[PDB]
């Protein structure tokens, strides 16, 4: 699976340098008798190819290392510790929201299994 | 166990030489075994066919899969919701794909097997993500037409 | 190599995995002090690795400014892509899947249930950086420092409580002279206290704290950090007073104050820096020193057993008729011990005996049924092997290399003679 991953990485690297949505280096390759089944969204590898293209687009950011240098993440452990604490707090908030959604689903299942299903009215 | 193929879904018309005669076109079936019950004294629908080579058993498993033998879903294989009267031709991944249309599955499902053969017992247990998927399985899947086998979905544990 | 595209994305993914591992380590609860210290050391090692990866990725931008003109050009494109695809069009006979492209850094930054340590931090141990008396940052070892102070003072009138009371002072009068040999022990006590402060908090920035301590020693301690109301201004190196600030500024550049003394700013600057570092370590770790003093008082007030406990923490006729009370030693069948004659023959046709014969190498033959030995078994497998009867098809080729003589060529000799 190394050759398919390398082809997907090459397609994500060639598609990230495009100046338009449809005017890319991979749309013209489809008409140039080159078989590429990862371009269609019906395949399961397209969801990974989109994430690879998003990572290639995020690797081209101006704070990603092209024309600037990161100082907080590279020369401050306290900022990295604060970011890790904020990520842990966001994960705890997401877990609390998932627990609240599970409690709401359990309450809706308890309310649906206790209502009267014999009082039918056709208007 | 590798050269033998476990067949599931045999009716009363199928017999011990009948399975060897039906599996003779697939490969050289050397022996046929049918475990008899203790209360009824007959076959429980599951049997085994021991052939000479593993390629003949693989061809019999790939040829006689999900067949309609004696009005029964006969299939050969390599030897809180409860689902009963399920076909042995389906696997755990096939049951997970069939259960994915109603609701979301929490993990991989498991099917009960016999302690003697180990192919298919007849009942299975599957767990859903929430109670809405269990209610949709008890409303729609509890009585749906499966592969030549009327399944029945029910609740494993319920508190009044 | 795609150093600006693939390597930068790999470094960003490694930094994101390190940040996720740090967030998972910080989100998990702690139950012991040693496990928390080991988790803090692993988090500090992961932060150092992430800082090294960010420093390595931040230097890969020299050729990127030259290659951005060719990478962003829309006139180029699928020519070099088709050339790279033809370079990637080699033989695909290596039928092997590699799912460890992103799962291997995820598993390297994780721990196991038996040992809560990462894969780069698998060789780390808390016993190699702290002693047993310290308690992984709970207390501080001061017995060797007290012994060194008693050896330097040359007197036995100083106990551990007196040494703890003398070490508790920060800006008071010293116990000995500043130009004596006690500064050599004070520098070692400061170097031990700096390592104890760096071991008590590995997740804190030690370089920034050292730079702040150096800035406080240079900008404040060297310019009269202790004002008065000779008592107005005091010098730490010269150990003398001053009338006003102008007199101290004129005497700061004096000839005895620069190098014309034994305690000037040229030779006694390192001792003053070590004393300032010891004062900063005593002010920052005063709670640990108070806990160590309380533990020393509890050990002194306890008895011997309390100190040892603190430092330690039916049918016999039927049996004779059917053939019971008899056995048989099947050596080839795993040296098993069977029953009487009924099991004797049964022992030759069974699962254990068959497995033993198959493991011995001799095939399970009917002639070897009544056999029960090793050497005899090998002799039977040899003599009863494929004898002269039923030979190799009775080879008699007699090739046409002569047509009138020579027929000893077997099925393979004549074949090789006629092939070439």
């Amino acid at each position: 699976s190394a050759f398919d991953l390398d082809v997907v990485k090459l397609t994500a690297q060639f598609v990230a340098r495009n100046g338009r949505q449809f005017l890319t280096q991979l749309m013209q390759k489809e008409q140039r008798n080159y078989q590429f089944d990862f371009l269609r969204p019906q395949h399961s590898l397209f969801n990974y190819f989109t994430k690879l293209v998003e990572q290639y687009t995020k690797i081209l950011i101006p704070p990603k290392g092209l024309f600037s240098k990161l100082k907080k993440e590279a020369e401050n452990p306290r900022e990295v510790l604060d970011q890790v604490c904020y990520r842990v707090e966001w994960a705890k908030f997401q877990e609390r929201e998932r627990k609240k959604e599970e409690e709401e689903k359990e309450k809706e299942r308890v309310a649906y299994a206790q209502i009267d299903w014999h009082d039918f009215v056709v208007v | 166990q590798d050269a033998t193929v476990y067949v599931g879904g045999l009716d009363e018309k199928v017999s011990e030489p009948l399975l060897w005669e039906l599996f003779l076109q697939a490969g050289p079936v050397v022996n046929t075994h049918m475990p008899k019950d203790r209360v009824t004294g007959q076959h429980q629908g599951y049997g085994f066919v021991e052939f000479l080579s593993e390629e003949d058993a693989d061809y019999a498993i790939k040829i006689m899969n999900m067949i309609k033998l004696y009005g029964k879903p006969i299939r050969v294989n390599k030897a809180n919701i409860f689902i009963g009267n399920l076909d042995p031709e389906i696997d755990e991944k096939l049951l997970y794909d069939t259960f994915s249309a109603f609701g979301v599955i929490l993990q991989t499902p498991k099917i009960m097997r016999d302690p003697d053969t180990g192919n298919s017992k007849g009942y299975a247990f599957i767990n859903f993500a929430s109670f809405d998927a269990s209610d949709a399985a008890i409303e729609a899947m509890n009585g749906q037409y499966l592969c030549n086998r009327p399944i029945t979905v029910s609740y494993a544990f319920k508190k009044d | 190599m795609e150093t600006i595209l693939e390597q930068q994305r790999r470094y960003h993914e490694e930094k994101e995995r390190l940040m996720d591992v740090m967030a998972k380590e910080m989100l998990t609860k702690k139950s012991t002090l040693r496990d928390q210290i080991n988790s803090d050391h692993r988090t500090r090692a992961m932060q150092d690795r992430y800082m090294e990866v960010s420093g390595n990725l931040r230097d890969l931008y020299d050729d990127k400014d030259g290659l951005r003109k060719e990478e962003l050009n829309a006139i180029s494109g699928p020519n070099e892509f088709a050339e790279f695809y033809n370079r990637l069009k080699q033989i695909k006979e290596f039928h092997r899947k590699h799912p460890n492209e992103i799962c291997v850094p995820m598993s390297v930054e994780f721990e196991e249930l038996l040992k809560a340590r990462e894969n780069p931090s698998e060789e780390a141990q808390n016993l190699v950086e702290f002693t047993d008396e310290e308690g992984y940052g709970r207390y501080l070892d001061l017995h060797d420092c007290y012994l060194k102070y008693i050896n330097l003072k040359a007197s036995e009138k100083l106990d551990y409580i007196t040494y703890l009371s003398i070490f508790d002072q920060l800006f008071d009068i010293p116990k000995e002279r500043k130009n004596a040999e006690y500064k050599r022990y004070l520098e070692m006590l400061l170097e031990y206290l700096q390592d104890y402060t760096d071991r008590v908090k590995p997740l804190q920035d030690q370089n920034e704290l050292f730079g702040k301590i150096q800035a406080e020693f240079e900008k404040k301690w060297e310019n009269g950090t202790f004002p008065g109301w000779e008592e107005r201004a005091q010098r730490l190196f010269s150990t003398k007073g001053k009338s006003l600030e102008s007199l101290d500024t004129s005497l700061f550049a004096k000839n005895p104050k620069s190098k014309g003394t034994k305690r000037d700013t040229e030779r006694n600057k390192d001792i003053a820096f070590l004393e300032a570092q010891i004062y900063e370590y005593v002010e920052i770790l005063g709670e640990q020193r108070h806990l160590t003093h309380e533990n020393v008082q509890r050990k002194q007030a306890r008895t011997g057993e309390e100190r040892e406990e603190e430092e330690e923490e039916i049918p016999y006729w039927l049996y004779k008729l059917h053939g019971l009370n008899i056995n048989y030693n099947c050596e080839i069948c795993g040296n098993y011990t069977y029953r009487g004659p009924k099991a004797f023959q049964r022992h030759f046709a069974e699962w254990r005996h068959a497995h033993g014969m198959r493991c011995l190498g001799i095939p399970n033959t009917a002639h070897f049924a009544n056999v029960t030995q090793i050497e005899d078994a090998v002799s039977l497998w040899a003599k009863l092997k494929l004898q002269k009867a039923s030979e190799r098809w009775q080879p008699d080729t007699e090739e046409e290399y002569e047509d009138s003589s020579g027929n000893v060529v077997n099925k393979k000799t004549y074949e090789d003679l006629k092939r070439q």
